[PDB]
Parts: C-alpha cells; structure tokens; sequence
C-alpha cells in the first residue's frame, strides 16, 4: 500500500495563534524521553544546560545530568576515562553509529529525536497521532512480524514497537500517567526540543504587531500630509486669444 | 539623466497648490474612498477575476480527481 | 485501576452519525475478503476512512480535563 | 488645554530642531520602559501560569 | 485678463482651524504644525525602539 | 552656490535619490524596485552574520546551522530573517517583472535585459543557497537540478562533473556552493546599480504609458516617504512570516541531515521555483526539458521584440488585460502543479499549462495587440 | 571581537566572513578613490600643472 | 573550511590533493605581500611628489 491518512488537529496549549508552551508539561515530557525513548533514540542537539530556566532549576538540571556516565576527553596516561554528567554535556548516544541501530533494533533505523515535530508533515499532531492512534492490522494484509502496524505511518506497517502504554513512570508532581497524558507531554517537550525560541518569537511577534499598529497609521499620516500638496492641487488651462 | 528646466516645453497651465499645514491629510476618507474603491473594483473585475475562477475550478477538480483515482471498486 | 480519557471519550466518537456509516462499509468489505477464495481487494482503505471520521471527533474534546 | 497642548508642545520643544531631537531621544527612552514590560504584562495574561516565571516558587531552596 | 484668475475654493480640503476667511491663520499655526510634528516625533520614537 | 548639487559624491546621490524628476502618478506597483534593494541589503546583513558562525564541510554544515538557532544569541531570528527574506525577495521580483509586462516598461531595452540577468542571478543565488544547510531537500534538490546538465549534447557529462567536483553532489560541492553564494549577491548589487544607471537615462515609466515630462515631481519628499511606508509593509510581511510561521514556506525534509542513498518521496522546491519545475517536468525528453526551463525565463528577453501594440501600457487595453491575468492565473497553476507528483490529473494539466505559458507570450498576447490596434483604427 | 574569552572557534569562522567581504568593500572604496582623482587628473614628477602638455 | 577541526587540514588538502591548488594557494600568500610592496611604493610616491594635496 501507498495511500495515506493525515493527523487531525489536537488543540495544544501553544499552537494557538500567539500562545506559549506549557512549561509544566515540557518537564513531564523530558521524563518520557529520559527512561523510555533514550534507549533507541538520539537527541544529539539538546544539552542539559538547555533545560535550565525552562522546566528545571540550576540544581535540578545538574542533578539529572550526574545520573549517567559520559566518556570524557583523554587523560595524561592517554586513554579515555568515564565521568559523571555535567551541565554542558549532550544527551546520551545509545548507538555508536546508525549501522548499530540497524542490527540491534529489529532491522529498521530509529531517527534522531531533536527536530522531530518539524521534520514530519503535520508536526506534533502527527507524532501524537502515531503515538496515541495505535491499532490492530486490517483484513487482507498481513504485517511481517519484524514490523508492527500504525495507520498514521506512511507505509501503514514498518519498524517501531510502541512504549506509550499506561504508566511507564509516575509523574514527579501529582499527575495521572495515562495514555493520552504520556503521549501529550513528549510532544509538548519535542516542540521545545525542535523550536526552543517558540516563546520568544511569539513574545516579539506581539511587540511587532503592537509596534506596527502604532507605526503603520503614523507613517501613512506622514505620507498623506506630504502628498496632500499634490492631492488637492487644482489645474487650469488658460490658452491665449 | 535629465533635470528640471530641461524636460519639455509647457505653456498656459496654472497650478494652484496648498501647504500641508493648511489642509487635512484625510479630507473625506470613507465618504469618498469607499465609493471610489468599489468603482475601481467594478472597473476591473471582468478583466482580472475570470482566469482566477478558471484556475480555482481546475485546482478543485484536479485535486478531487487525484485522490478519487488510485482506490479501486472491483477486484 | 487506571481510567484513560482516550477510550472514555472514544466511545462517544465511535457512536456518531458519519462514524458508524464508515464502519458499515468496513464490515461489508470484511465479510467479502473473509468470504471469498484468494482475492487482493483488501480493506486497508475502509479502515483509514473510519479512523478519519473517528479521530476528527477525538481532537475536539480530548484536552478538556487533562492535567 | 488653553492655547492647545499641541501649540505649547510646538513652541516649547518642536520649534528648534535641537529641542525637537532632544524630545525624541528623551521620549524614546521613556517609551522603551513603558512598552517593553507594558507589553510583557499583556504577554503574562494570555499565558497566566503556563510560564516558568509563574511556576518559579514551586521548586525553591 | 490675468485679473480674472481667482484661486479655486479650498474649503473642501482646509483644516477646520483655518476655514474662516475673517480669522487670522497665525492664531492656529502653532497648534497645526504641532499635530503634524508630533506625528513625526512619535514616528521616529517608534522607529528608534 | 549649493553644496548638495556640485560635490563629486553628493551630486551623484542628489541626481539619483533627491532631485530626480519622477512621474506624479506612479502606482504602489513602482515600490518593488526599492523593496528589492531593501531585500538585497537585508539578505547581505543576515547572510554575513550567518556566515560568521556557519561551516562549509559535510561533517559540520548541518550542525553549525543548528548551533546558530539554538546556541547563538538571537541567531534563530537572523537564520529565519534570511530564509524568509529569500522568498520575500522572490515575491518582489515577481511583482516587479509582472508590472514591467503590464505597463510596457520593458521597452527600455538595456534596463530590462539587465533585469533578466538580475533575475537569473538571484535565482542562481537562492538555488546555491538552499543547499548550504545540507538537509535532505538541500542534497536531493541539488541532485535533481544538476543532473539535468548531463543532457547538453557532446559536452554533457564533463560539465556536470566539473560543477560537482566529482561524480555526485559531494563534499566539494557544499563548500564550492558556499563561495559562489557569498560572492553572487555582490555581483547582483553591481549589476543592480547599472540597472539604475540605464533607468535614470529615461526616468521611470508610469501607469498610463504616456510620457510624464509634462508632470514630473521630485523623488524627495514624495517617493522618499512612499518608499518609507512601503518598506514598513515589507518588514510586516517578512516579520509575520518569521515570528509566527518560520517554516510555512519551508519543506520539513530539510530538517534531517543529507543521506545520498535514501531519496525522499516528494522532491519539493521552495515555492519560487515551482512554476519552472513544472514547465521542466512536463516535457519527457532530457535535452528538451532543460531547454524549456531555460526558455521559461529567457523568454522575457523576447517580450520587447513582440510588442505589437500602438499603446505602451495595458491600462487602456482590455483584451490584453484578460490575456495578462490568464498568464498570472496560468503561472499560479504551474506553481501548484510543481508542488505535486507526476500522477494522472497532474501530467495532463501541467503539460497543458506549459504549452499555454508559451502560446500566451509567443502568440496570443502579440495577436491581441494587433486586434486592439485595429479596433482603434490605428 | 573574540566571541568568547580567547581567540577561539568562533573567531576563525568570523574572521573568514570578514576576510571574504572586505576586498569587495576595498574595491568600492577604490572606485571612489578613482572618482575623486579624475576630478583633477594625475599629479606629475615636477608638481607643476600639466594642462599644457596632456 | 572555516572550523578549528578542519581549517588546517583543508589548507593542506588544497596544496596536496587539489589540482594546481598549490599555485593558487601561494599566488594568494605572495600576492598579499606583493599588494603591500605596491601600497608602500604608492604611499611613498604620494609623499615625495606632493600628490597628497588632493
Ligand atoms: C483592513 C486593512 C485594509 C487594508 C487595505 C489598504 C489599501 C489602501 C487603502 O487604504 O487606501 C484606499 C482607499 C482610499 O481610496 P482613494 O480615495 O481612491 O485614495 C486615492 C489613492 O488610492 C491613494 O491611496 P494612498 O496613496 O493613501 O495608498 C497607496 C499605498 C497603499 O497604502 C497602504 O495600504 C496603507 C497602509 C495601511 C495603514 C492602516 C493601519 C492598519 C493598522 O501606499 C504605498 O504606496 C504602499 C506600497 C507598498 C507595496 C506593497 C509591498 C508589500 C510587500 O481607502 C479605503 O477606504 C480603505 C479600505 C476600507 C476599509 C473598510 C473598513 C473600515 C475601517
Ligand atoms: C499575493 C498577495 C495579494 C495581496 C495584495 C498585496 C498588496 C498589493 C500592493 O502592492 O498594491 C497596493 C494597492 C494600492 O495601490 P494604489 O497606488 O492605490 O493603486 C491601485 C492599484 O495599483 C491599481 O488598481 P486599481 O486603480 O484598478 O484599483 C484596485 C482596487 C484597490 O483598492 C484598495 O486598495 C483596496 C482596499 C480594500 C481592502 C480589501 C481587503 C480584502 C479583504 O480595488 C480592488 O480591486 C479590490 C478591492 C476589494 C474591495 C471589494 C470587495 C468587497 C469587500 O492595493 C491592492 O491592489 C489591493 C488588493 C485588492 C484585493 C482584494 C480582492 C477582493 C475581491
Ligand atoms: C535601509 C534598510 C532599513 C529599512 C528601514 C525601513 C523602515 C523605515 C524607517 C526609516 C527611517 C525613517 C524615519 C521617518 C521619517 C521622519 C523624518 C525624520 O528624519 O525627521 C527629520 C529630522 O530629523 C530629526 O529631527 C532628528 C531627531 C534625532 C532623534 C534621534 C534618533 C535616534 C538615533 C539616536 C542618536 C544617537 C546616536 C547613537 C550613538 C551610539 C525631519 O523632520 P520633519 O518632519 O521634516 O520636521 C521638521 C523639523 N522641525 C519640526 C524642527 C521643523
Ligand atoms: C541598518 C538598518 C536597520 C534599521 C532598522 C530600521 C527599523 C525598521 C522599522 C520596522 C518596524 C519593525 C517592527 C518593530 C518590532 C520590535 O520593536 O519588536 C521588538 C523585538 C525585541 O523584543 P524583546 O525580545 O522583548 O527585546 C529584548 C531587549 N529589550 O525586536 C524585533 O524582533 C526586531 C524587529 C525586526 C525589524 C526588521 C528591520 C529590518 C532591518 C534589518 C537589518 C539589521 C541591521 C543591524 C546590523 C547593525 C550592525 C551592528
Ligand atoms: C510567479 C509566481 C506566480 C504566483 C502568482 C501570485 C498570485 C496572484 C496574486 C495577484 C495579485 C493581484 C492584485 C489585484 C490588483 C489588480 O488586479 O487590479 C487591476 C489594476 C488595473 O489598474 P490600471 O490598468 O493602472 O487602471 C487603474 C485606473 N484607475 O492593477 C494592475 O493592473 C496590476 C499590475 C500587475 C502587476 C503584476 C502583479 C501580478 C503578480 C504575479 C507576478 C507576474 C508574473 C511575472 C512573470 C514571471 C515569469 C518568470
Ligand atoms: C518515547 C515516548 C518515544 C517516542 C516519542 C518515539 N519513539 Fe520510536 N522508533 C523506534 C524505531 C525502530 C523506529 C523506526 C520505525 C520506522 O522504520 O519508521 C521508531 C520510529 C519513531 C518515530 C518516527 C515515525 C515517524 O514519525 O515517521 C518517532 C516520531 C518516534 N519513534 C518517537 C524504536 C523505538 C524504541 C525502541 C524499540 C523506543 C523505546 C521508542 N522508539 C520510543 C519512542
Ligand atoms: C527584466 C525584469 C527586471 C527584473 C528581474 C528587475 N528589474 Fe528593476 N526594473 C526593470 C524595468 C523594466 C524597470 C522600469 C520600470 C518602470 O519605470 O516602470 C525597473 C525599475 C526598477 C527600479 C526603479 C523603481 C521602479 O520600480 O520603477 C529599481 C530600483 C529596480 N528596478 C531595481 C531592481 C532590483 C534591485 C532588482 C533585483 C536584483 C530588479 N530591479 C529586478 C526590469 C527588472
Ligand atoms: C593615502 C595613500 C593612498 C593609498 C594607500 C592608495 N592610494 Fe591610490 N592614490 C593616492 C593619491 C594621493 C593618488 C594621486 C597620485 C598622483 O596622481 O600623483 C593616487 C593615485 C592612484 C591611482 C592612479 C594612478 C596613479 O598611480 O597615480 C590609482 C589607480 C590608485 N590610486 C588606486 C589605488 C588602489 C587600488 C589602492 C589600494 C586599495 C590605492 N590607490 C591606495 C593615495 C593613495
Ligand atoms: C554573506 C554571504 C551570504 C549572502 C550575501 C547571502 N547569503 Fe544566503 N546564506 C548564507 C549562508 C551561510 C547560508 C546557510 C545558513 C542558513 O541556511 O541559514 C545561507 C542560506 C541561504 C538560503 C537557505 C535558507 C534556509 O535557511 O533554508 C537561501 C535560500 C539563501 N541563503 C538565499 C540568499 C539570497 C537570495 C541572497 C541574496 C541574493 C543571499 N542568500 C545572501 C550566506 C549568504
Ligand atoms: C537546491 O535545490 C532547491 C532550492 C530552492 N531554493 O528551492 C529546490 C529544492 C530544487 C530546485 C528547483 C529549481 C527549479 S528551477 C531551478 C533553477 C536553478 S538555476 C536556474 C536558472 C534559471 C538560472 C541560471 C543562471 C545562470 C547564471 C549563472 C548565468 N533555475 N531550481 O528542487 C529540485
């Protein structure tokens, strides 16, 4: 099969025509990457320092960084040692090369998760629809058992096994870890881990709109008054004889 | 390039101008502007609109013929 | 134990005018692929038609009482 | 508003290009303050508590 | 013959402070320049930001 | 006497931007010339500040671009200002060429032919531009376009390999494309000043197509302020596109690093190449495809030789007006089709529109002018 | 000018961009150089005006 | 290339691997100072001959 189906339009707290990200849910979604999608999915472009001021504080971020072994640069002896995580460290690489992703993750290659809500048509709605809209194979077509089944996936079949089932963690601050919650938060995190500037642009965009709303009528008024000498000019032709 | 005083010969045309400080920038902005804008639109609708309608209907049919083609109906 | 809002409001979605209609043509495709010998006139098509009508409704209400 | 506020603004500040400039630069500094945070306050209301600035006190030492 | 040339009536375009032929324009020159120069001063202030 | 008139630097500025005798009646359609100049400068200042943090190698090309957006202070704005300004530059180019056709401006031969060369150059620029991020669309778009040059009879393969620096769109090509994309906007600027030289030799055309020597007004303050207002609108259209929808015009494939093996399902140009992509894909033959793409733009160099009308402008020409908007709506068709795959409804109407573009310019509009002349008993 | 606290990563690439553009600005300034010059013509070894033998 | 990681190596790559790249590289390096000898001659001449009065 080749024929497709598109995501709907789930009403996110940030896809409003001017509205910022839900900062409480960027937090929850980090965890949904941290002990679930960190084991087959790279996030090479997001470091621990990025989480500061956004979801966690300075201490909390350092505390989360220290939780894993990072291969640090060569010592005096000449061999690479292993150290606890600092704030300036990148998110852990599960596979040394994308060829290891092939042999150790059921034939298929899992893509990089930073910039995911911007590299698939429909964005976060698509990822939410792929994550939440899991279902059993249709009649006539048999899924080859080294590949699963999703209606939102372009080829209908292929690759990924789904860990979006009820409660893969308990959320830090009083929150029920349901299917629709655990899918929402990752997406509300992956928006931020694709477009961090989100809030700032929208903040600036409001200022731009308010500036233009003041400036556009005022420049027009400057133009009109200058042009008025021409716009009210009267001609008369007085030929001789 | 050309400059004023060398452009062309013009005889017998008086022009009366007013200072911008003596006049209003928007004399009758809506009471004359709106009559004018419809008049301007009516002047051109039969000359600009007909190919765009023709495009629009080709666009809407073409896309409807695209999807309603690859799905079957018999075996 | 564990009350998922998706399947709680999905039951209101499956029970909609245009929704059941798309399951009717899915079922008539089901009881024809299963009924015949060895065809290839499969029902990946009608499956997606139902999920089109269903998930359109899902988005409208899902986010109302999510913490 | 006796001989008009615009008339006294012209005779006091707008006449000479020097005091006209000085009024703009003094005005540009005042306006920058009243607009930056004044528009930030409106950005606060559309995102009432969903910003990190509102969350703040939930995780404090 | 050049003595027939009267300037066309401008009432249609005239700012209200200077519509009266019996009224001195000097009375309202201050206020009138004020408005158009305030518009400009406010514009530059906006551009400056 | 006057310092602003006689100083061998201020004199040159005065006669181009201040005392210039301009027509009293030029439309908002005449604003795009200055708006192009703004666009060109805007691309230079965002371009340079981008070139400061960007690397030219396969290993770091994609990452440096990310580094800009994520790490570099306000780098994300500079990046999107560039990307959106690129196509904003194209909307102005399209308005500006369109206006030239409508109003008979093209009759200024030298200034018009220089403008065609400006177009080819700005498009040669942007095509080299989009390759630099080294996304999937960067690579495969680069691959699809270059491979066309293999069709040129005896000279075919040697040319494509020479532009490649090898046997594919490789390591050499990225860095090489960067160098050319740095220099070309400067050559553009130099060609744009000659464009303005040849123009000032006649002054502007106007909406009527009758000469305006009898009613000229000074470029300052009238067109200083009309261009000031017009630029404010450009910043609005460019900044709404940057601060609200930075990827609306952008293809999602370019957000995954280049893979020379895995080729994407759709090969989607940025909107400003879609009409031309359509014209090219419509013709089956290899040689003919490229020669039709080439012809699709070099055609504008023929339009003056195909002025048939006794009047200059389309302003008083009703049949020609209909034939013009047919060309715009037809170009709107080529656009939409270019952003579609080569399946059933799209092969036919895409091929059909292609014939129409050429029959409209090469035959139809030159006939309308002859008939329009005859109806006025001219 | 550093893009940091030493002559670092930022500085190399930044210096490259400036080294690409500056020869073009040079050329533009060199043509004005030639404009101002042609307004008098060249000087000569004697320092006396050469209008009588051009 | 403009990055620390590849800056030095790309320069070598030019000289060693790129066809006639070694000439282009040294033409540049020597032209740079050739440009300086001309600058020095030119300024010197300006002083000697009173050209600076322009
Ligand atoms: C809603 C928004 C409406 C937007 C429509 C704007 C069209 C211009 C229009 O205002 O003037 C025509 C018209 C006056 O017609 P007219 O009496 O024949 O004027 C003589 C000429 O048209 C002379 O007209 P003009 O010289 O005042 O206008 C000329 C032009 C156009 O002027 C601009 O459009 C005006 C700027 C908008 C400022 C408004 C502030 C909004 C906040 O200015 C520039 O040259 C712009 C060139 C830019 C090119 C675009 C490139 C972008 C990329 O005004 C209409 O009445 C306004 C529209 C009615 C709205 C009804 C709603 C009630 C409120
Ligand atoms: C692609 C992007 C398309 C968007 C337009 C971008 C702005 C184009 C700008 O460069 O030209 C400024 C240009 C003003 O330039 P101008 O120096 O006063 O010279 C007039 C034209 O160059 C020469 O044209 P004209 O003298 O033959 O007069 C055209 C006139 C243009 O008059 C006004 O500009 C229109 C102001 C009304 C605002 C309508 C907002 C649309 C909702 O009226 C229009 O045809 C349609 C007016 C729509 C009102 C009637 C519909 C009922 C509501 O305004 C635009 O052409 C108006 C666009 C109208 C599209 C509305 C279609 C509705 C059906
Ligand atoms: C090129 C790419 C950029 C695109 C930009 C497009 C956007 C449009 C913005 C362009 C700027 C246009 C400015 C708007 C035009 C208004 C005219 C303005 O320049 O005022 C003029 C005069 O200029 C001002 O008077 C100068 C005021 C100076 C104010 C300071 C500006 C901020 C700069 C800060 C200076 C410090 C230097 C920085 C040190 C680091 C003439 O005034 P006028 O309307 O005829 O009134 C006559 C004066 N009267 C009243 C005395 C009779
Ligand atoms: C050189 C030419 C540059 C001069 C630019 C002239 C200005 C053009 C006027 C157009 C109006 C623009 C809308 C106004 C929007 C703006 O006010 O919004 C503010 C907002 C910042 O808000 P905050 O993040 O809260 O600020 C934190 C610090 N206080 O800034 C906006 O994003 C910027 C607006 C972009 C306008 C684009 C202007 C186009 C010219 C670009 C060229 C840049 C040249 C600069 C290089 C100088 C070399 C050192
Ligand atoms: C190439 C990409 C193709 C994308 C197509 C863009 C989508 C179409 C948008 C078109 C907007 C048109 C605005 C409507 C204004 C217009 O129709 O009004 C008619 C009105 C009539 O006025 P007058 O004859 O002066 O008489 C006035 C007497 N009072 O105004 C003018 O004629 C309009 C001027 C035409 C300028 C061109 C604008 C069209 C834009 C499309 C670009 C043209 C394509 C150029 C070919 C490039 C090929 C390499
Ligand atoms: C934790 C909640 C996550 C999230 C958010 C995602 N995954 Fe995975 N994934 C895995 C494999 C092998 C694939 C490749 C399948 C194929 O061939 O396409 C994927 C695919 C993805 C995608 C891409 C689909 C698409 O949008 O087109 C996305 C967005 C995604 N995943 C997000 C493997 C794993 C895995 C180990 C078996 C685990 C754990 C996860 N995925 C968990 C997550
Ligand atoms: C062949 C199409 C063509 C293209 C492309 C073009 N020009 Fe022009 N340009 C012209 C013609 C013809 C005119 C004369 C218009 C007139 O006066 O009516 C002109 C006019 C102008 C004007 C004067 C203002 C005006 O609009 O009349 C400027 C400035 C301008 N061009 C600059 C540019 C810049 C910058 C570019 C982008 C590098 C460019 N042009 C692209 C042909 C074009
Ligand atoms: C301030 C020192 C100065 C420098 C540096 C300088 N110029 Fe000149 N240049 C002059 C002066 C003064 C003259 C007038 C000489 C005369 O006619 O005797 C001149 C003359 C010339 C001439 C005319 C031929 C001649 O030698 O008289 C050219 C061409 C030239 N300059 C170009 C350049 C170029 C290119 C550069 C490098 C970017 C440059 N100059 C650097 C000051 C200098
Ligand atoms: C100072 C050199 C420089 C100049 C001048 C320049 N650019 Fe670029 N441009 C860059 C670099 C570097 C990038 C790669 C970084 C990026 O993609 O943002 C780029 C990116 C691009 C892109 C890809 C946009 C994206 O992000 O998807 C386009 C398209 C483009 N430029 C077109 C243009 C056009 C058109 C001009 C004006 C004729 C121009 N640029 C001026 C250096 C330049
Ligand atoms: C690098 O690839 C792309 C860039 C983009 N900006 O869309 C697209 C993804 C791509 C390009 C499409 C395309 C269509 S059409 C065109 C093009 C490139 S170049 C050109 C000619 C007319 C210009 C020649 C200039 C020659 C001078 C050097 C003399 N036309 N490119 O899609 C396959």
């Amino acid at each position: 099969s080749d024929l497709e189906l598109h995501p709907p339009s789930y009403p996110w707290s940030h896809r409003g025509l001017l509205s910022s990200l839900d900062h409480t849910s960027i937090r929850r979604g980090f965890q949904v990457y941290k002990q679930v999608c960190s084991s087959c999915h790279s996030m090479d472009y997001v470091a621990y320092r990025h989480l500061v001021g956004v979801c966690y504080t300075e201490d909390e971020a350092k505390a989360l960084a220290e939780e894993v072994e990072v291969q640090d640069g060569p010592n005096e002896d000449g061999e690479m040692f292993m150290r606890p995580g600092k704030l300036s460290d990148y998110f852990p690489k599960p596979y040394p090369n994308p060829e290891a992703a092939r042999a150790a993750n059921n034939g298929a290659l899992p893509p990089d998760l930073s910039y995911i809500v911007r590299a698939r048509h429909g964005g976060e709605d698509y990822v939410f629809s792929l994550l939440t809209g899991y279902c059993e194979p249709p009649t006539g077509v048999s899924l080859r058992e080294g590949l699963y089944f999703n209606p939102y996936f372009p080829g209908q079949a292929i690759g990924m096994a789904p860990p979006i089932y009820n409660e893969v963690l308990e959320f830090d601050d009083g929150t029920p870890a349901t299917m629709s919650q655990v899918a929402k938060d990752v997406c509300t995190f992956l928006r931020w881990a694709a477009e961090p500037e989100h809030d700032h642009r929208k903040r600036m965009g409001l200022k731009m709109l308010l500036m233009m709303g003041l400036l556009l009528p005022l420049v027009y008024a400057m133009k009109r008054h200058k042009w008025s000498v021409l716009k009210s000019r009267k001609l008369a032709y007085r030929p001789p004889k | 390039g050309r400059q004023f005083g060398h452009l062309t010969r013009v005889r017998h045309v008086i022009t009366y101008s007013l200072s911008p400080f003596e006049q209003r920038a928007f004399p009758h902005y809506f009471s004359k502007g709106i009559p004018n804008v419809l008049r301007r639109t009516r002047a051109c609708i039969l000359r600009v609109a007909p190919p765009f309608v023709a495009f629009y209907l080709v666009y809407t049919w073409g896309t409807q013929e695209f999807e309603k083609s690859k799905r079957k109906n018999p075996a | 134990e564990l009350v998922d809002p998706l399947t709680t409001v999905r039951e209101q979605c499956e029970q909609l005018e245009k929704c059941v209609k798309a399951r009717e043509r899915l079922e008539l495709c089901d009881e024809r692929v299963s009924s015949r010998s060895q065809t290839e006139e499969d029902c990946t098509e009608e499956l997606l038609d139902f999920l089109h009508a269903r998930d359109h409704c899902v988005a409208h209400k899902l986010f109302n009482s999510l913490k | 508003v006796a001989p008009t506020l615009t008339a006294r603004l012209y005779s006091l500040l707008f006449r000479r290009t020097s005091t006209f400039a000085l009024t703009i630069v003094v005005g540009a500094l005042f306006f920058e303050r009243a607009f930056d945070q004044g528009a930030d306050a409106i950005y606060e209301h559309i995102n009432e508590g969903k910003l990190w600035k509102h969350i703040k006190h939930k995780y404090e030492n | 013959s050049h003595t027939d040339i009267k300037v066309p009536d401008f009432s249609d375009y005239r700012r209200p402070e200077v519509l009266d032929s019996t009224k001195s324009s000097k009375e309202s020159s201050e206020a009138r320049k004020g408005f158009s120069y305030l518009v400009t001063a406010t514009t530059t202030v906006g551009v400056a930001y | 006497t006057n310092i602003r008139k006689s100083h061998p630097l201020m004199k040159i500025v005065n006669n181009a931007f201040i005392d210039l005798p301009a027509p009293s009646n030029i439309s908002s359609w005449w604003n795009f010339g200055s708006l192009l100049g703004i666009c060109l400068i805007l691309q230079i200042l965002t371009g340079l500040f981008l070139a400061m943090h960007y690397t030219s190698d396969t290993t770091t090309a994609f990452s440096s671009v990310t580094h800009i957006c994520r790490d570099v202070n306000y780098g994300w704005i500079i990046r999107y200002m560039h990307a959106n300004g690129a196509s904003m530059f194209f909307i102005c180019l399209y308005m500006h060429v369109g206006r030239g056709l409508y109003y008979g401006s093209y009759t200024f031969l030298e200034t018009w032919n220089i403008g065609v060369i400006l177009l080819l150059t700005v498009m040669a620029t942007a095509f080299m531009g989009y390759v630099l991020p080294w996304g999937q669309m960067s690579f495969w778009g680069a691959t699809v376009i270059t491979n066309l040059l293999s069709a040129i009879p005896y000279i075919g393969t040697n040319l494509v390999e020479w532009i490649w620096g090898g046997f594919s769109v490789d390591k050499a090509t990225l860095t090489r494309f960067f160098a050319f994309h740095f220099i070309l906007p400067f050559i553009i600027m130099a060609i744009a000043m000659v464009h303005l030289l040849f123009l000032h030799e006649t002054g502007s055309n106007n909406p009527t197509g009758i000469s305006s020597d009898v009613d000229k007004i000074p470029f300052h303050p009238y067109y200083t302020i009309k261009d000031i207002l017009g630029a404010l609108l450009l910043i609005l259209a460019l900044m709404l596109l940057v601060l609200f929808a930075p990827d609306l015009l952008g293809d999602p494939d370019n957000y995954t690093p280049a893979n020379p093996l895995n080729t994407p399902p759709h090969i989607k140009p940025e909107w400003y190449f879609l009409f031309a992509y359509a014209i090219l894909r419509s013709i089956p033959n290899k040689l003919g495809g490229v020669l039709a793409l080439a012809f699709s733009i070099l055609i504008l160099a023929l339009i003056p030789l195909l002025h048939t009308s006794k009047q200059r402008s389309m302003m008083f020409r009703p049949l020609s007006q209909c034939l013009f908007w047919a060309l715009v709506a037809d170009l709107l068709t080529l656009t939409w089709i270019g952003g579609q795959p080569v399946e059933h409804p799209y092969i036919t109407i895409g091929q059909l529109a292609s014939v129409l573009y050429f029959l409209l310019i090469l035959v139809l509009m030159p006939t309308a002018g002859t008939i329009e002349n005859k109806l006025l008993k001219w």
